[PDB]
């Protein structure tokens, strides 16, 4: 029944955002929740956000 | 009927077969959105009846 | 209510320098210093390359026969090459380089406004003989992190298949760290002196940074001075 | 690079001591930059008569 078929292939980037799911090796689930600027971000003294 | 996957599709503008070659299929490296036209194809159905 | 003002601006690095102002009141070191870093790190103007249209290359995924860097690295090198610009808010450099060996960022096409502050910065290699790379290097000026997702919505026909848009990183400064030292004028009660340290890509004078941030704090305040 | 000034401010006077001033549209993270450096010269540093 098929006389042809084509098949398209797309590479999409996704970056990161809200709701995706995050972990580290130990157990510990996390959903990004806010993506917050460099200037709000807790600094040291050196002045290197974290 | 068969369908067929020409490039001619009812009812969009020059600016939906655009990225279209004039097989109907789109080019390699066309960037695409949501709703972009991939693969054009077109079904028979006789006598609408409206 | 004595108001302060630069004093030594020291540069120690082409990447980094420490400005100071030094007849700072009380608790003002801090006031500004914070208030300082927040237009600092983010609010700046910096010119970092959006579009790249390259030789036979139909999309970012593909491999150019004859480099060991895949096209999608080799965009990812061209968001950090840092350059500067005078009088043009976009201007177009060409890159073309053959033979086996690096192509750095000293083989561009040189241009009136145009200064690499880093000529050996790594675009990619060449691994053969007769391998030859040609590339229109779109580069625009703005402020802050455009990505490459939110320029495609003008396009209006961006159809240039060839043309790459990576992601807008623009911004000179990198880390901000402000110190507040107790500054002894010959006569004086208590004030202090501010130490902001920055660290730069160098397409931003210290004193220019420190004045174009300076000068927005004010010009937000113009409103704030009345209702 | 061209910049953005706030509009509206509704000020919403409670009483005739305190009030509730409001600016909207402020880029990013300014609301603090701008809030904060305010809040500083108005607790520490004033004119005042004690």
């Amino acid at each position: 029944g098929v006389l042809k078929i084509v098949k398209v292939y797309l590479a999409v980037k996704r970056r990161i955002q809200p709701g995706d799911k995050m972990a580290g090796r130990h157990g510990n689930k996390g959903v990004i929740s806010k993506i917050n600027p460099i200037e709000d971000m807790p600094y040291d003294e050196n002045g290197t956000p974290v | 009927g068969p369908e067929e996957i020409t490039a001619d599709i009812p009812n969009v503008g020059e600016a939906a077969l655009s990225k279209l070659d004039e097989s109907g299929i789109v080019y390699i490296g066309a960037e695409v959105t949501g709703g972009d036209i991939l693969v054009g194809k077109v079904t028979p159905k006789g006598e609408t009846q409206l | 209510f004595l108001k302060p003002r630069l004093v030594d601006i020291e540069q120690v690095s082409s990447t980094h320098a420490k400005v100071t102002l030094e007849p700072l009141e009380r608790g003002f070191g801090h006031t500004l210093g914070n208030a300082l870093r927040r237009i600092l790190l983010s609010s700046m103007p910096g010119c970092a390359v959006t579009e790249v249209e390259i030789d036979g290359v139909l999309h970012e995924y593909s491999t150019k026969e004859g480099v060991q860097e895949d096209i999608l690295e080799i965009l990812l090198n061209l968001k950090g090459l840092a350059v500067r610009v005078q009088g043009k808010d976009e201007v177009i450099l060409t890159l073309n380089k053959s033979g086996i060996g690096p192509v750095t960022a000293a083989d561009i096409t040189h241009d009136g406004d145009v200064e690499i502050v880093k000529p050996q910065h790594v675009i990619c290699h060449l691994t053969d003989e007769n391998a030859s790379i040609s590339m229109r290097i779109k580069v625009q000026r703005g402020r802050g992190y455009v990505p490459a997702s939110t320029r495609i919505h003008s396009e209006e026909d961006e159809r240039p298949i060839g043309r790459l848009l990576v992601d807008a990183c623009y911004s000179p400064v990198e880390r901000i760290a402000y110190n507040v030292e107790a500054a002894r004028v010959e006569q004086r009660t208590d004030l202090d002196k501010l130490v902001i340290e920055m660290e730069t890509n160098g397409t931003i004078d210290p004193e220019e940074a420190i004045r174009r941030a300076a000068t927005i704090l004010a010009e937000q305040l113009e409103a704030f001075v009345d209702l | 690079t061209e910049f953005l000034k706030p509009r509206l401010v509704d000020i919403e006077q409670v009483s005739s001591t305190h009030a509730k001033v409001t600016l909207e549209p402020l880029e990013r993270g300014f609301g603090h930059t701008l809030g904060n450096a305010l809040r500083r010269i108005l607790l520490s540093s004033m004119p005042g008569c004690a």
